[PDB]
């Protein structure tokens, strides 16, 4: 696409051409090969500065040893400019530090805004309460639960005499809504628990929805972030479970404390629940709603802009940057290891329209070719084969490669070989998903990008990049028990993925691509999408690289702030 | 054929306890089925029994040696709901404690499933079986209708200094003193009541005194109970014992 | 050297004179053979595959992957299926794989050889090759594409290897994945109560015998049976889980018509005495006795077939499985009362059914007794003498549970439940 | 003592003589049996008041249902008083709802100090650095790796170009130290960097110390809280590792990554790692480092009260208070559960003197019948018996019954059965404890406790709380596989204790109990006793109860909070 | 003594079962404890 190519370029003009900081990169040319190195050090940038000055002063206060860029070996940072990056699709200029997670509140909200996430059926529930107590549900005592649920949720009392309670105003963020693929109930449950997927979603896609769930009903629970970040994520779930079972108890006047209850417990914590993901083996030993658990499908449908848009390539385009955040920047670049980690490996994806340029490429390539199959449709769809996947791959891969080519400003902004491999295989997956409806043949054109990249270059990644590339093609359409999977149920846990940056993001918007090709009105699990296409939630889902910018700016406020409890 | 002993202590304390136990209690007070049913709080007093399943003669039952040799209750038979009656006993020489009104199901009730707390006990059983054994305990000197109360939810009092009155305090007042009697207006998870359910009077200090299966310093004092701390002592030293090497 | 006589669910002798050493899961072929064949063995719903297949609907709660709908008449198909199943399981023609098609052709028992057993580390290799050879067989019998491979394959699998176990698919036997292993020695105690009452058809005795054998399984695999311990735990198994000289049967028949837990105690206790198992070692002033036992694991196991037959009173009386978490608790509790001996396990039955208890009545885990297990958080901490009576209860429940034995354990009942030496586990370790 | 027995006598008269809020209590006799019931509800508390109105705005504001104690079956908190608590040991006098962990940044930050901590010798990495690369390590390379490293650790660049970095005001409690059992390398490191052992501890606390751990080295590592609260404790000894070998490689001019870089990892993550605690079963799963794997020996050396007091019993006690406010508010009361939780169960542990009256009571009576065996020393202690047990802690809860019987307003205090039970049992183990220098002969007075209260009332502790009870006579000496263990090494994961509310503190504190009366330098970990042995830490380790005091007054201040990168 | 019963049993068992494996303790075999399998089937895997 025109548009996007120059919303590239403007990028590069942007990064490279206009000075950021005191870096003097005044003027140049985003085609030219070379460039003077002013040797500036972090000073150039203005955020280096203030952190050098932080380092320095909090060294002294705290009488031990801080933040000095002098420690680096040989020189410190910036011997060449240190310049900006631009929110893909967006004006927003940042400055790289604040795209580090624990920098950004808006990343940092995201994560909490899964994490301390949950779906609890009610159907069982209140069959539970008919068979045992005799008691009738009706839409009267599901608001008088809802409006107990919302008071006992974020941890006040419904039944003791003489109990403690977490302050309302630090735990403002938490609150249970409702969501039925029974129309008839929802139209009589007090508008304010409700999330009306009539109302959300496009007629085509609260069809597709309802028909998926039936007529269930389900509660989406957020518990409170200052609790999340006490705690962890297999926390969410009992949370919920806890609340859930004194607001019967207390809602509908039974023992408080009978066999029946027990019930309860075990659809809330088991029968009936949906968390974010499961368990993770010992090595890496988590207990649910962790990064590792979330499967590629789940976080495409939390993701709210399959919801919003009718583009295909911005919904997977938005998946991948929420992906690449995520489990690179948090996941593996924290909970799997720490330090600096890997701001600019997830960056790469989700910045400079870089990404975006070499997609839309595509989706203009697969139009011309295959008769529209990248426009929203089912009927459009072209089988997924080898030879499919061999021709949009490619050409997907050839043209990313000579876009780094043609503009060595995009190959020094991607500086590192994973990121370029990344990008270029993410819009190769993509697009293969987007041209088939197919996940696993977006996964086929994701490692045939990788193989082109390698004999192109004489290179691709960091030295252990393509350990799930190498083992990549053949697990494809593999149905051995550890090696088969449909990319949508696939996740970080998944055991070729269950280590290196670079691919998970890009794993999440290949399985969002088959289905927005599609016009799919969710990935994997329209419980998930359901309970998150809600705009009282702190993060917007709908747009989450606009949120990371948002962040970066120090715009975004997060939940779970003590300022209350703290000496001002 | 063996007969039980029940627990061991010679003062009141150890009386009243295996009187407990035993169901040899004295009958204090009447209530009748209605105004029983209406405080339980689980259907309209003189109503059918609601049953969470088919009588037992109607669905059939599995081919059981154990099924053919127990007989069903009559709640059982009838396939009615499980629910329960639930009270609170003050410190203060309430009659009952707690595990007492435990065994005292367990041992005199078919078909029972006690709970003890420290601040609740209660009896969970098939709606008819457990009114018969809440018809004993609400008539018996089991309960004084002023130290303890039935309490299905909110039980907060145990632990809990009197009333001026003498009664222990109940967060949803569901029963009070008028005119010298105890009234309980409210049932057991504090819906008001359609009726004025008399409790009767109450005991005085001095006969729960006489009357009560818990122990206090400044009543009967388990410090001087020589034979009890002697079961403990027993028990104690068995069970670590024995879980070193069983022999 | 104890030597008992075993008798069935109806009173009936089954086997004289038999020492308690031979019924050591470790010396007993029959109980041998029975943990053989609950590790080989896996049902597969074939139904389930089917409907995945045609909805999308795999990988666990709440999934569907639109647009990947494979229509394939598993169900119409089943015998072909087995026999292309088999062929796949089985090691070397005439082994000892079985493959048989249940409930009409909507699930199969797959007894993978007992070969993949010797050769393996564990269990598991039941359910990997149970299910590759269904995903083999679904692909070649119906032709999927390589490009819907993983479609096929995920309808039986689930979300593994996403997820650890096979989440949302349609593959599982009687025990759990290993790494569901609170402990060391685990795997044989992670079997769910209502899956006990399912393959006994809901015979009570029937029940806690089969529990009580993979329980003792597990303990001896625990070492928690060695030396002196092995007497013990036999003892216990003898007693409470094989119905030993009839005691437990005899109890509850004495007890049936209008006994409680109370009652289940004098009968106890009135035996310990009579047998000369326990002696009055002091009378108290009051002229309470205190009773000392003259030989301490027979005591143990008198307490754990009383804590059995009073779940059989009090649970049958009420037809209702909560009944056991109190039995269990009161019987043991009163019994020390009674006696000033030790309960069952020294309290570790009582310490079990006071957890139980709470976790079957409240709001912070658990659930029903159906849903309990040895290897359960809850319910591990009795050396087996605990769960027998969880199984019994389940099985004597006419219908007062949300988590009845069908919603949780109808397809391993159905396919479980046709092996006879799980149905009757008392025969089948008498030798009958 | 007497002295005690005052103090208990003061916070009773505090508690319900003096009046607190509105809530009309004052005079009155602390001895008397009864009570005027006000039935004010909740407005009669100061905190809750402000919760109230809070909620009430909130509500408005965000439009869904929240905070609103009318939604409290049949009446609102507060019928009868509602009464401060006053921390033990202090005049520090706090209201109820200001001990919830949630309301508190005092406990959240004693939570986040241990989860942020991990301990990573050095040893192992100076032989790796000798063998394969033949370099020499002395005091000035360790210098200069300790000052590369405390600018790494944080989160800042020391290799590559084009790096991104944590901002240091954000971490400014990141830092790492070393201690070592070599008395001449300890004089030649940079005392900025060092815990001086001999300097921290008594002259014969620091010689059991440095016996222990001989001549070797060790990094006590403390990552960024904010970096804790955004994972999980996995995260620590990875932060740590990933940081270390950074640090390595620029500090040594190794190959910035090589062979010989893969063994000083291995070495951090886990030959030469000591973590707080290890990975718990797939019912509960979490990764190393959560309240679960936490010994209570663990916890005992974590607890500095042992290094800066000499009194047996405060030492106990100090674990105990820190014990029940993290196993119970925290792990039971949230990762396990949720909602409202378990304040209230824990602070019967840590606040008006209650369990202190009990405790050194029992010193005196110890002292009166053992000939001074409850002093501190090693000599004086008499050997673990029943006979010792049945006696100690039968006079133990006699005693304690016999005070809540006298005193009404301190059964009133302590409402719920098992607080009392967990305070009884406290008193009577940590007696046994202080005079056999048994830990398990402690166990066995705990469990006897229990065995008597129930008797004497009828009562215990909640449904479900005498399930270790019942299992834990025979379970203290058992030697089978999964029963038997030393309470030193014993935590929540030993199977009885994986559950239930008021035990797990009491365990740390007859842990700590059995060693403090020996006059002990550490329970069962000297590294852990050296690692917290600095008060740079955010948390007052040797006075944990004081601190919970000073969150409820909000005078403590967390580390980790986002307000320079927040909305202002 | 049984008083030092836990002290002789730890000797082996190390800190098991607070650990999930027999953590400081002296028995080992060539295999690990099963949870540590990554996936089913994996026990003859892990072999160092
Ligand atoms: C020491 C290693 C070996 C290793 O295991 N990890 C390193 C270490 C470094 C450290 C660097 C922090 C620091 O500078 O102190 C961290 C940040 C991880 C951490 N500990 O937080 C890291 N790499 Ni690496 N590392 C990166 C990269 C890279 C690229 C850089 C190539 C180039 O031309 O600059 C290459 C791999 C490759 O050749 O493909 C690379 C190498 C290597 N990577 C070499 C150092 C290379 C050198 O001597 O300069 N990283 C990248 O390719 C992109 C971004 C990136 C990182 C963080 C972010 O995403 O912002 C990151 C992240
Ligand atoms: C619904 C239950 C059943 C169950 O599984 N847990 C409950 C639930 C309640 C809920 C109460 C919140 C609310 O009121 O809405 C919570 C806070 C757990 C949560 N969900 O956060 C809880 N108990 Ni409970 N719960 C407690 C206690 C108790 C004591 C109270 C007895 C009394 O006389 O007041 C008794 C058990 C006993 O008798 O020993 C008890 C019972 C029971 N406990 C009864 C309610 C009893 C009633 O109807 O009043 N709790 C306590 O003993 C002390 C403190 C305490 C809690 C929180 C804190 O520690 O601050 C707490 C904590
Ligand atoms: C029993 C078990 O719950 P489940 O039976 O697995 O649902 C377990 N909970 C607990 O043990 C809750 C402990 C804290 C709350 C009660 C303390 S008295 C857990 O969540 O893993």
């Amino acid at each position: 696409a025109a548009d996007i190519f120059a919303k590239f370029k403007k990028s590069m003009e942007v990064k490279f051409t206009q000075e950021y900081g005191s870096n003097k990169q005044a003027g140049g040319d985003i085609t030219g090969k070379t460039e003077k190195f002013l040797r500036l050090g972090p000073e150039q940038d203005a955020r280096k500065q203030e952190m050098i000055k932080a380092g320095k002063e909090i060294a002294e206060k705290r009488g031990i040893a801080f933040y000095n860029p002098m420690m680096h070996m040989g020189a410190p940072l910036g011997q060449r400019a240190i310049t900006p990056y631009t929110i893909s699709g967006t004006d927003i200029v940042a400055e790289p530090d604040d795209l580090h997670y624990v920098n950004n509140a808006a990343m940092q909200q995201m994560w909490d805004d899964i994490r301390r996430t949950c779906i609890v059926g009610l159907d069982m529930a209140h069959e539970t309460l008919e068979k045992r107590l005799g008691k009738e549900v009706t839409p009267e005592t599901i608001n008088h639960y809802l409006e107990t649920l919302n008071h006992a949720m974020p941890g006040a009392a419904v039944v003791q005499e003489m109990m403690v309670e977490t302050h309302p105003a630090l735990v403002d963020d938490c609150y249970v809504k409702i969501f039925t693929g029974d129309d008839e109930l929802a139209d009589e449950i007090d508008k304010q628990y409700v999330i009306n997927v009539n109302k959300m979603f496009s007629e085509e896609q609260a069809a597709q929805i309802k028909a998926s769930i039936g007529k269930t009903t389900w509660q989406a629970i957020h518990i409170p972030t200052i609790v999340s970040r006490t705690t962890d994520g297999a926390q969410t779930s009992r949370w919920a479970a806890m609340q859930i079972g004194m607001s019967f108890i207390s809602a509908y006047a039974m023992c408080a404390g009978e066999a029946a209850v027990a019930d309860l417990s075990f659809a809330a914590k088991h029968a009936a629940l949906v968390s974010m993901g499961e368990m993770l083996p010992a090595r890496r030993a988590r207990g649910p709603n962790e990064p590792g658990g979330l499967s590629f499908g789940h976080l495409s449908d939390i993701v709210q802009t399959s919801r919003v848009s009718k583009d295909p390539a911005k919904i997977a385009l938005e998946v991948v940057g929420a992906g690449c955040m995520l489990y690179d920047q948090i996941w593996l670049g924290s909970y799997m290891s720490g330090g600096v980690g890997f701001t600019q490996y997830a960056t790469a994806a989700y910045t400079d329209d870089i990404l975006d340029n070499n997609t839309y490429y595509d989706v203009d390539y697969i139009n011309d070719k295959y008769n529209g199959a990248a426009n929203l449709g089912t009927d459009n769809k072209v089988k997924a084969t080898l030879d499919v996947v061999k021709d949009i791959a490619t050409e997907s891969t050839l043209y990313g490669i000579e876009t780094y080519e043609k503009f060595p400003t995009a190959l020094e902004d991607h500086f590192g070989g994973s990121q370029r491999a990344t990008v270029l295989a993410a819009a190769s997956g993509v697009a293969c998903a987007l041209a088939t409806g197919n996940a696993n043949a977006g996964l086929s054109g994701w490692y045939l990008s990788m193989y082109v990249h390698k004999e192109a270059w004489g290179r691709l990644g960091f030295f252990g990049f393509d350990l799930q590339d190498q083992c990549g093609a053949t697990n494809v359409l593999s149905y051995q028990g550890d090696e088969g999977l449909p990319d949508e149920l696939r996740g970080p846990n998944y055991p070729n993925y269950a280590m290196n940056v670079g691919h998970q993001g890009g794993y999440a918007g290949i399985a969002q691509a088959a289905h927005s090709g599609r016009g799919d009105a969710f990935t994997v699990n329209p419980l998930l999408k359901v309970c998150f296409a809600d705009e009282l939630m702190p993060f917007n889902f709908a747009e989450p690289r606009r949120e990371f910018g948002r962040g970066a700016i120090r715009e975004f406020m997060p939940a779970g702030e003590r300022s209350l409890v703290i000496p001002a | 054929a063996y007969e039980a002993q029940y627990y061991p202590g010679a003062t009141s304390v150890g009386a009243n306890r295996r009187k407990h136990m035993s169901g040899k209690l004295e009958k204090l007070r009447e209530i009748s089925d209605e105004d029983l049913t209406a405080v339980l709080g689980h259907r309209a007093p003189g109503s059918d029994y609601p049953s969470t399943h088919p009588p037992l003669a109607e669905m059939g039952e599995p081919a059981c040696s154990i099924r053919e040799a127990v007989a069903a209750t009559p709640g059982a038979a009838a396939g009615d709901r499980v629910r329960y009656v639930q009270f609170a006993d003050s410190m203060y020489n309430a009659p009952a404690t707690p595990y007492f009104r435990s065994y005292f199901a367990a041992i005199n009730f078919r078909g029972v499933d006690p709970g003890t707390l420290s601040g609740r006990q209660i009896v969970e059983a098939r709606e008819r079986d457990m009114e018969q054994c809440a018809k004993v305990q609400m008539e018996t000197e089991m309960t004084d209708p002023a130290l303890a109360g039935m309490r299905g939810a909110t039980v907060h009092g145990h632990s809990v200094r009197l009333q001026e009155d003498g009664v222990m305090f109940d967060m949803l007042d569901r029963r009070r003193l008028e005119g010298g009697v105890i009234i309980m207006d409210k049932d057991q998870v504090a819906i008001p009541l359609d009726r004025k359910v008399n409790l009767g009077k109450p005991m005085s200090s001095e006969e729960a005194a006489k009357r009560t299966t818990i122990y206090r310093v400044d009543n009967v004092a388990f410090r001087d109970d020589a034979e009890v701390i002697e079961w403990v002592h027993r028990v104690f030293d068995q069970r670590t014992s024995y879980g070193f090497q069983p022999k | 050297s104890d030597t008992v006589d075993i008798y069935d669910d109806r009173g009936k002798l089954l086997e004289s004179n038999v020492d308690i050493m031979s019924l050591a899961p470790t010396r007993n072929a029959a109980i041998k053979k029975i943990i053989l064949d609950t590790k080989r063995s896996v049902a597969v719903s074939l139904a389930g595959i089917q409907g995945a297949l045609a909805s999308g609907k795999m990988g666990g709660k709440g999934r569907q992957i639109l647009g990947r709908g494979l229509n394939y008449d598993l169900v119409g198909n089943a015998d072909a299926i087995a026999e292309n199943v088999k062929n796949l399981v089985q090691v070397d023609e005439g082994d000892d794989t079985s493959v048989k098609v249940i409930k009409g052709g909507k699930s199969l028992l797959i007894q993978a050889p007992s070969s993949r057993i010797a050769a393996g580390a564990d269990y598991m290799s039941a359910t990997t090759v149970g299910a590759a050879a269904v995903t083999q067989t679904i692909i070649d019998m119906f032709g999927t594409d390589m490009y819907d491979a993983p479609i096929a394959k995920s309808a039986v699998w689930g979300s593994y290897p996403q997820t650890m176990d096979l989440m949302g698919g349609n593959v599982q036997g009687v025990l759990s994945i290993p790494q569901n292993n609170e402990g060391l020695g685990f795997s044989l105690r992670n079997i769910m109560a209502n899956h006990i009452a399912a393959i006994t058809s809901r015979g009570a005795m029937n029940a806690a015998a089969l529990s009580s054998i993979y329980e003792q399984s597990g303990i001896f695999e625990m070492g928690g049976a060695v030396g002196m311990f092995e007497r013990h735990q036999l003892l216990g198994l003898a007693c409470q889980g094989l119905n030993a000289n009839n005691v437990v049967y005899d109890i509850v028949k004495e007890n049936g018509k209008d006994g409680t837990i109370g009652t289940v105690i004098e009968s106890i206790v009135g035996r310990a005495v009579e047998d000369g198992v326990i002696s009055v070692d002091k009378t108290a002033p009051s002229g309470y006795k205190f009773y000392k036992a003259n030989d301490v694991p027979m005591w143990n196991a008198y307490a754990a077939a009383g804590t059995l037959a009073a779940t059989f009173v009090n649970c049958g009386a009420g037809r209702a499985a909560q009944n056991v978490s109190s039995t269990l608790l009161y019987f043991n509790d009163i019994l020390e009362k009674e006696t000033g001996l030790p309960g069952c396990d020294y309290g570790k039955v009582q310490g079990v059914a006071v957890g139980f208890s709470f976790f079957s009545h409240s709001i912070y885990g658990g659930g029903g007794p159906g849903v309990f297990n040895g290897n359960h958080v809850v319910t591990r901490h009795s050396r087996g003498f605990a769960i027998p009576c969880v199984c019994a209860a389940v099985a004597l429940d006419a219908g007062t549970q949300m988590f009845t034995i069908e919603s949780t354990s109808g397809l391993i009942g159905d396919v479980f439940g046709s092996i006879e030496e799980f149905r009757q586990p008392i025969k089948a370790v008498a030798g009958a």
